């Protein structure tokens, strides 16, 4: 597993650093000897921060989302597809809403 | 280490990469480290708790949200710096240099490195623990100013016993994908879940609700004598489900908006309890569901208090900025002609795109004067010539509604209003327009009929 | 007290006086000889310089030790010249029969850097100071204007008064003081002064006043002053100077042309005259050579190796510094070879030959921006190759970002048939595992972002829409075609 974290770690940033603070939780978390042999083993902590890595940037707080927000942003968006340039406002976005909820309740 | 990590319920993953990377070492512990998180999502919560857990480590608390521009930002991390060790060595001679003398990022390092070599008569090198929380926060921010603190720690010495590292804490994720390639310890903090925001607002709300006077007032009010300490906290965490599953669609993941719609229909659920309503969950919500269906959170007859001439103003420009000019005469124009002539046809085609959604149009002062004339009220026997013209009365009341941001125009500094090239337009919406033609009684719903 | 606004806890002012020398007698028919008084023109406590030598002194301790070729990289350092002497000698006739003749010329010289001109104008100064010491001629007072030596632009004003008069003015003073004392002061009581403007073309701001008053005080009939100033062009009175100050500063302009290959063999043969051929009393125990164990060994500094350092530095700007630069750097490069393969260490003959100077004129003709790409990150160059084949449709060198973006998911998606991608396609998108889902993004994307905007090859205009920022090949695109064909993945991909 540690090969290859740093096999994917050469054709992401191909940087030392990012490498030592990856590693840097996992030695600094570890309680017991053993613990820290099954966790360089294993590499049970190179995903766990990995993931959190990523936890907000357009896609872990778009999972957050709540459902009128989602209805919101979706309306949005395709009232920018529509248009020529890719403008909107409040007023052509709530002119899509309460059409497309109109066309689920049908 | 030999630090202590707190038992936060719901960032489990946070504290022990945060007691992983605060140490009273200055040799394992980072230069600087990030904490970037939303409105919210516990930074605070978890680094107050941490700090708290380990009594030993020093922190310096500096907020950047009312510390508007970089040198109140300078001037309070000298000020803060010195004042802290002061209060924690006392017994070395403390000569106290001035905060207001730093005004640029040079002399904060000059006399920070002036504080720390009078602090050389100690025993071992520790760590201070500066944390700027909310450095996106700051007002008039610049996207070169995060550099200047990057690379502080290159100036302070390094044969030193005090060692300055920063805590930040980020809420915009755009301004800390700039500083990327600086490979700082990164420890986002993730928006919280609806599970976790329906227990969380339970875990810091339920204390204060039944130490809230309101309901252990009405408890004796009603002659309640079938209640215990849990028979009131089963009703709190209930209301406290009933705000989330009625309220979440509206505001989202953010405790705070959940907070104060706690704080304002809490007195008035309270008020619904008779005398059986703490023992059953359905009638209870079925005697308040008035207050779950509509948020109420606005600040509530009429509409404006403007003159008649000033609300038919605002109407006509409000016309005359969402009509085109052509169409004019086919909608306004009423009198005999004595000489041939033909009026306007009117538009053949309806357009339905609702120009009335867009940003509206640029008149002349003079299409205003003649639609507002056209739609104005009979006024005043053949001396009158009722058709009322333009007095003082009217363009002072449109220069009123200029002063009042209701009408307003391409704002040039300081324009001059004389000129046959600067143009009208109003900026207030639609619902505020069809209350004032609701009020005059103005029928201009038959305006924009040809539209939608 | 008070309550103020602002603070300025951080001030400091200098003390000098507000005014000037029309007010020190306030009598232009009494005023005194001022070449022998005792402050004037640098006759009093002129150890004012040297308070700070006894600083940068320690120790005199612990045997520096110097090897064969450390002889010639001192001698490579800054210091009759068969180099300029038809602008010598004009310039030092110029210069001449204004001192004779009690006059106020103004000499003008001009060239691209390098070209020996402030070395010829301080050796015409030398020279006349020694005329003067040979006193077939008036004495004079030397002052050095450089134009980047000082932090405002106005204070020549203050450095030429006080150098002149041993007190100091602010620069409203000493621009009064020194007009009238260049105009009404009479020519028995001044001795002459000469005045080098070392790079002319950094005190033109904002009124051209400095240029004005410099080369109108020498249009008067009562001023003992002969202004000797070099520049950068040579036609900057016709770029950012008015015509009028054209027509004060004349029509000498004396242009100091580039060298030739012969003057810079010469001049490399003039520089390494004492140390070429000779012989060094070496010893094998440390290299502490020792000209006139111990072995006597030469040092030929080859004509060929010259005559080709040489003759490129005179094609490309011809200059004096770059052609000392470059035989420095190849006796650099024979003292690594020599420390390094004989183990020797600070506390046969040697040669310096011409596939051992390539090194030294191949180390500023090396574009690492090829050999920077090749080695960038797989995911930094699938954002050049997007970048790059995006160019062909479009036609703007501008591309947007979202377009980057879709171009590098249509390439992924498209190639599902290599097994190096589909390999890497995981990762590039989920960091090799699950619970992450799909982003949008790749992963290293402002970090590939930012690695070529700061390295400069990447150019990104600055907006809040990471979708239709614009991005253009700051570099070139023909370098980043011929460094994006050599990946054996992306040649294909
Ligand atoms: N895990 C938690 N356990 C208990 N209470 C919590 C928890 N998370 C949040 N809270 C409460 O909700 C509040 C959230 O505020 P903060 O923790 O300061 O979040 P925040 O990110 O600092 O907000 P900003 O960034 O200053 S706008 C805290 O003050 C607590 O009252
Ligand atoms: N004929 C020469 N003989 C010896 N040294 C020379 C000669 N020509 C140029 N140099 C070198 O150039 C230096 C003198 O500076 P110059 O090049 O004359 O000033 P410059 O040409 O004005 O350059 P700039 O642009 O002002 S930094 C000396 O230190 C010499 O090493
Ligand atoms: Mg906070
Ligand atoms: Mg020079």
């Amino acid at each position: 597993n540690l090969n290859r974290h740093i096999r994917m770690n050469f054709e992401t940033f191909r940087s030392l650093p990012t490498l030592k603070n990856s590693i840097i939780p996992l030695v600094a978390t570890s309680k017991n000897f053993g613990s820290l042999c099954t966790a360089i083993k294993s590499c049970s902590f190179l995903d766990i921060y990995n993931k959190n890595q990523l936890s907000n940037n357009l896609t872990g707080r778009l999972q957050s989302l709540s459902d009128l927000e989602l209805a919101i942003l979706i309306s949005a968006a395709r009232v920018a597809l529509r248009a020529k340039d890719g403008s909107f406002n409040f007023n052509l976005a709530y002119a899509e809403y309460e059409k497309m909820i109109k066309a689920i309740n049908s | 280490m030999n630090v202590t990590t707190p038992e936060v319920a719901f960032r489990e993953y946070q504290t022990n990469c945060l007691a992983s990377y605060i140490s009273a070492d200055p040799d394992i512990t980072p230069s600087n480290l990030i904490l970037q998180g939303y409105s919210g999502t516990g930074k605070t919560y978890t680094l107050k708790k941490y700090f708290n857990a380990n009594p030993n480590l020093h922190a310096v608390w500096l907020e950047p949200v009312e510390l508007v521009s970089w040198k109140p930002l300078l001037q309070a991390i000298a000020r803060t710096v010195q004042y802290k060790l002061k209060t924690l060595y006392p017994n070395i001679p403390t000569t106290d240099y001035d905060p207001l003398q730093v005004e640029e990022p040079f002399l904060l390092v000059k006399t920070l490195h002036n504080i720390f070599v009078q602090y050389e008569s100690l025993q071992e090198k520790t760590c201070l623990f500066l944390i700027l929380d909310g450095f996106d926060s700051l007002q008039d921010l610049d996207a070169a100013l995060f550099n200047k603190y990057i690379k502080l720690n290159e100036l302070l010495p390094k044969d030193s016993k005090i060692n300055i590292k920063f805590i930040y804490t980020m809420l915009e994720t755009s301004f800390l994908q700039r500083y990327s390639t600086h490979c700082i310890p990164t420890v986002m903090f993730p928006r919280y879940n609806v599970d976790e925001v329906s227990t969380i607002l339970v875990m810091s709300r339920c204390g204060e609700l039944m130490e809230d006077s309101c309901l252990r007032k009405r408890i004796i009010e009603e002659q309640i004598t079938d209640c215990t300490d849990d028979q009131f906290q089963n009703v709190a965490a209930n209301f406290i489900h009933l705000i989330v599953q009625a309220f979440h669609s509206y505001t989202g993941n953010d405790i705070f908006a959940l907070n104060d719609l706690i704080d304002f229909k809490w007195p008035k659920y309270v008020s619904r309890i008779t005398k059986e309503n703490i023992f059953e969950p359905l009638a209870l919500y079925k005697s308040a569901i008035k207050l779950f269906l509509s948020t109420d959170d606005n600040l509530s007859s009429q509409t404006y208090d403007l003159s008649i001439i000033s609300k038919y103003l605002l109407i006509a420009s409000y016309i005359c900025s969402y009509l085109e000019p052509r169409y004019d005469a086919s909608i306004f124009s009423r009198k005999t002609r004595i000489i041939q002539g033909r009026a306007a046809y009117g538009r053949r085609k309806k357009k339905e795109v609702n120009p009335r959604y867009l940003q509206p149009s640029l008149f002349a002062i003079e299409r205003l004067l003649a639609i507002f004339q056209a739609i104005f009220p009979i006024q005043g026997a053949l001396r009158e010539e009722s058709l009322m013209k333009a007095n003082i009365e009217v363009f002072q009341n449109l220069s009123e509604l200029h002063t009042l941001k209701l009408i307003a125009t391409t704002m040039n500094k300081n324009i001059d209003y004389l000129s046959p090239k600067v143009r009208w337009k109003v900026n207030v919406p639609w619902e505020i327009i069809k209350e004032i033609s609701e009020s005059v009684h103005f029928n201009i719903s038959d305006y924009f009929s040809d539209i939608h | 007290p008070v309550i103020r606004k602002f603070t300025k806890k951080n001030v400091a002012r200098a003390k000098k006086k507000y005014t000037p020398f029309s007010k020190r007698f306030k009598s232009i028919a009494a005023i005194p000889d001022l070449t022998s008084l005792p402050e004037f023109y640098g006759n009093s406590s002129e150890l004012m310089a040297s308070r700070f030598e006894n600083k940068l002194k320690t120790t005199q301790k612990h045997q520096i030790v110097e090897t064969i070729f450390s002889k010639v990289k001192k001698q490579l350092n800054s210091s009759y010249l068969p180099a300029r002497e038809n602008e010598f000698a004009s310039i030092y006739l110029s210069a001449y029969s204004a001192i004779e003749s009690d006059s106020a010329t103004t000499i003008y010289v001009a060239g691209t850097p390098g070209v020996g001109k402030t070395l010829t104008v301080r050796e015409v100064v030398k020279e006349l100071l020694s005329s003067s010491a040979q006193r077939e001629i008036p004495d004079f007072l030397y002052v050095e204007i450089n134009g980047l030596k000082m932090v405002k632009p106005t204070d020549c004003y203050e450095t030429l008064w006080n150098k002149v008069s041993g007190e100091r003015l602010t620069w409203a003073a000493s621009m009064e003081s020194l007009e009238f004392y260049f105009k009404r002061v009479p020519k028995n009581k001044k001795k002459t002064i000469v005045v080098l403007l070392d790079e002319l073309d950094a005190m033109v701001t904002k009124s051209q006043d400095i240029m004005y008053n410099f080369f109108n005080w020498t249009t008067y009939e009562n001023a003992k002053l002969i202004v000797i100033a070099v520049a950068n062009t040579m036609d900057l009175p016709e770029r950012q100077l008015g015509n009028k100050i054209t027509s004060r500063i004349g029509f000498t302009r004396i242009m100091f042309t580039g060298y030739t290959h012969e003057e810079l063999k010469n001049i490399i043969d003039l520089r390494l005259k004492g140390l070429n051929d000779s012989f060094f009393y070496v010893d094998t125990k440390t290299g502490n050579a020792i000209l006139i164990d111990v072995r006597k060994v030469r040092l030929r500094m080859s004509a060929d190796a010259i005559e080709i350092a040489s003759r490129k530095v005179a094609s490309v700007s011809g200059d004096a510094r770059r052609a000392l630069k470059v035989c420095k750097r190849a006796a650099e490069i024979a003292e690594k070879h020599y420390m390094a393969k004989h183990g020797y260490g600070y506390d046969g003959v040697q040669t310096v030959h011409i596939t051992h100077v390539m090194k030294a004129l191949n180390e500023t003709l090396n574009s690492h921006v090829i050999t920077f790409m090749t080695r960038l990150s797989f995911t930094a160059k699938l954002f050049i190759y997007a970048l790059l084949n995006l160019m062909k449709k479009n036609g703007s060198q501008e591309q947007e970002l979202g377009d980057i973006v879709d171009e590098i998911k249509l390439l992924i998606e498209v190639n599902g048939s290599n097994k190096f991608v589909m390999e890497i396609a995981k990762t590039l998108f989920q960091q090799g595992s699950d619970n992450i889902s799909e982003q949008l993004r790749i992963i290293s994307w402002d970090f590939v972002l930012n690695q070529l905007l700061d390295a400069g090859i990447l150019f990104k205009q600055t907006m809040k829409n990471d979708r239709i920022c614009c991005v253009k090949l700051n570099i070139s695109v023909e370098e980043a075609k011929r460094a994006m064909n050599e990946d054996e993945t992306l040649r294909n991909l």
